[PDB]
């Protein structure tokens, strides 16, 4: 979730909203901003069987008509055992279950019943390399000063040297995945201790343009070395096992990390500085911002780190338990979305003790870095951009599948129309909806080769 | 098991034109005790300010004593700083000012620092215009304090290093 | 208790205590890199311009015919109008006899009676030189 906020922030909102049971609220005092998050947080997934009338047509057509006619958003269907979230150029076979996004099951059911009258691993699904040393990723503090970092990610890592291991592979391995190309994929530098991260960098020696500082992530010195002042997105996770002494002040560093990261100037702000932060604790996320108004016996969901994709609260993992009980197909989109695709017969792959396995390229390998990825757009300037004043979420969404064949998931819209840089997640805007020219959209991007 | 319960709850009592300190962190026998000597001391002129103690742990019979000779101007309350249902309890609003103490013997200060420095982030998050004392074990800390958005010295907010007033 | 009722309680005691540490001398440390020095200049030599905490004694020197038959009024006067010092307090001998072991008086009155032998607590300017 962390690793897909990083290519598209907000994300993790979206998904923990999207899989979990909120319940709608009415109240003549709240916000416009209120009345379309808390619209959005009802969306649900839900699976059905594609009605006899779609047989035969592209999918980029079918989800385009039951956007158009039966208010539904069609994001994947079930191809004969595999997931597509968004195919390119695929027709629908006999009784092909499609997962729908919409507030009920009571417009889930208009869709079945409807009538006019060396280079990458051994899957190719990764990056690969030639299993550089970790030696020669430690960075100095002089030598991150005299080189520039733009556009990367800073993982910032609170771990002992006996501290447990955390999979830092499940971060990076999406970052890496075969949809992006080699020159648009994000630096990443992990700034902690290098005896924890020696103890796991087995799994990072094949993975290309990784980086180690030695630090802790509350220096200045070290943030101010690697330029978090640029970065893409900024991620503060802590290893640590907790004291246990008090539940409520298990992430003290994750806390005072955040706050001092906000205080910081560069000659700019650091408020302005995009962040994520791992809190396993839910009543410590109003903490992270300060001019809010919520009464502290606020949700947590209505909370405004959470509303802005800036928290990630790890209570979503438990509350995911329920959801794949009741319907077993839940964690299958879940997870073809946030793991960049994870086969199953990789974990066979690793299995064997020997790490990520590289393979040679072939031409029917390469064709799985065919498939959709989690992206964000912005309205401001593009072709595209003629959208953002006086236009329908309907035209941009029909508009952007028929053309690029980009699927419109939802907006990522300032709080403040004035643009206070801290924006706010709407899931599956109405048709009639307005849009904003400083507005961005959630898009499943396709892939194009070049 | 249905007779025993708990005696150790409940909200603040109320009282007209009450005036009161909410003291939180480490309250041990001989901490509290040297706080009480001075704030409630003999010669001190005629100012009645209430004492209210917010702790995780149930006092012990050495400092429950303590507060049974201060009946009528300390009363102690089960809870923690950081619950802001214990806050409510406590009438964090309605308090002059909120005191933090730091346990001096402790294994790693900076980890002693940075929970006394969360409760302070909890008490300003609850109410913004509160006046926070907190007792800090190393200096190298104060600069997380000044992270607050809502810290001010101007205010009345102050920050008491021991190591640095101990050695200097 | 103390900072409590009175907000400038501390901030006396600090600037007594720790030779001078001004707000932003925690902004430098926070950068992590110690303490960093800096090149003197005419302006930035001024802020050595400052009392200090120092004891005196009034065995010897011009000031030590106040010792015997002296009042505390007395040398707290001409100590300020000629060399600016304040004297605080004193540091008198528990036995007039002189046991190498002295106590401390806090601001003794206009009619105190000095002894050759005592020491004051005085705040003692800066002469450069
Ligand atoms: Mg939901």
């Amino acid at each position: 979730f962390i690793a897909q906020s990083c290519l598209a922030p907000g994300f993790s909102t979206m998904m923990a909203n999207l899989f979990a049971m909120r319940s709608f609220k009415t109240s003549p005092d709240m916000q416009s901003w209120t009345n379309d998050y808390l619209r959005g947080t009802g969306m649900e997934m839900y699976t059905e069987t594609l009605s006899p009338t779609f047989i035969g047509i592209p999918f980029a057509q079918a989800t385009e008509l039951c956007f158009s006619k039966l208010k539904l958003l069609l994001l994947a269907i079930e191809i004969k055992s595999k997931i597509s979230i968004n195919p390119r150029g695929a027709k629908i076979q006999a009784n092909t279950q499609g997962f729908f996004i919409a507030q009920s099951a009571d417009e889930v059911k208009r869709a079945w019943f409807y009538c006019k009258a060396m280079k990458y691993d051994s899957t190719g699904m990764f990056h690969w390399s030639p299993a550089k040393s970790l030696e020669d990723c430690i960075l100095d503090r002089n030598q991150a000063a005299m080189t520039v970092l733009n556009g990367h990610v800073v993982v910032c890592l609170f771990a002992d040297p006996d501290s447990p291991l955390i999979g830092l592979r499940n971060l990076v391995m999406p970052l890496r995945a075969s949809n992006f190309h080699y020159h648009e994929l994000k630096h990443v530098v992990i700034v902690g201790s290098v005896d924890y991260i020696r103890r796991e960098w087995k799994m990072l020696q094949n993975l290309p343009k990784i980086s180690v500082l030695n630090g802790s992530p509350l220096s200045r010195a070290d943030l101010r070395a690697v330029n978090v002042n640029l970065c893409d997105m900024c991620c503060i996770l802590s290893a640590k096992v907790p004291s246990n002494d008090d539940p409520t002040l298990a992430d003290k560093e994750a806390i005072l990390a955040s706050l001092n990261i906000k205080a910081m100037t560069f000659d700019v702000y650091g408020a302005n500085v995009p962040m994520i932060t791992e809190l396993v604790n839910d009543g410590n996320v109003q903490f992270l911002d300060q001019d809010d108004d919520d009464d502290p016996d606020t949700e947590l969901y209505l909370t405004q780190p959470f509303a802005c994709g800036t928290a990630f609260a790890v209570s979503v993992l438990d509350s995911l338990m329920s959801t794949t009980y009741f319907n077993q197909n839940a964690l299958t989109l879940i997870r073809s979305l946030i793991t960049g695709g994870a086969t199953p017969e990789l974990e066979l792959i690793l299995a064997e003790g020997a790490g990520l396995r590289g393979g040679y390229s072939t031409v029917e390998s390469l064709s799985n870095r065919d498939r959709c990825r989690v992206g964000q757009i912005s309205l401001y300037d593009g072709p595209l951009a003629q959208f953002g004043e006086c236009g329908k979420y309907g035209d941009l969404f029909v508009a952007a599948l028929k053309s690029y064949g980009m699927l419109c998931i939802g907006l990522y819209r300032f709080r403040d129309t004035s643009a206070s840089s801290k924006r706010y997640v709407i899931t599956n805007p109405p048709d009639d909806f307005s849009l904003l020219p400083t507005d961005q959209v959630f898009v499943l991007m396709q892939f194009d080769p070049g | 098991l249905i007779g025993t319960r708990a005696k150790y709850g409940g909200t603040l009592k109320n009282e007209k034109g009450r005036r009161h300190i909410v003291v939180c962190g480490h309250i041990t026998y001989e901490s509290v005790s040297h706080f009480l000597k001075d704030f409630l001391h003999e010669d001190r002129e005629d100012v009645d300010v209430e004492v209210v103690f917010l702790h995780r742990k149930p006092p012990d019979l050495e400092l429950e004593g303590l507060f049974k000779r201060h009946f009528t101007t300390v009363e102690f309350f089960q809870g923690t700083i950081m619950n802001p249902i214990d806050l409510q309890r406590v009438k964090v609003h309605e308090a002059d000012a909120c005191l933090v103490l730091a346990n001096k013997y402790c294994q790693d200060p900076d980890a002693e620092d940075a929970a006394n420095i969360m409760r302070v982030i909890s008490i300003k998050n609850y109410s913004d215009d509160i006046r926070v004392i907190i007792q800090l074990m190393q200096y190298h800390n104060k600069a997380y304090l000044l992270n607050i958005p809502s810290w001010d010295w101007k205010q009345g907010d102050d920050v008491i290093c021991l190591a640095e007033l101990k050695l200097g």
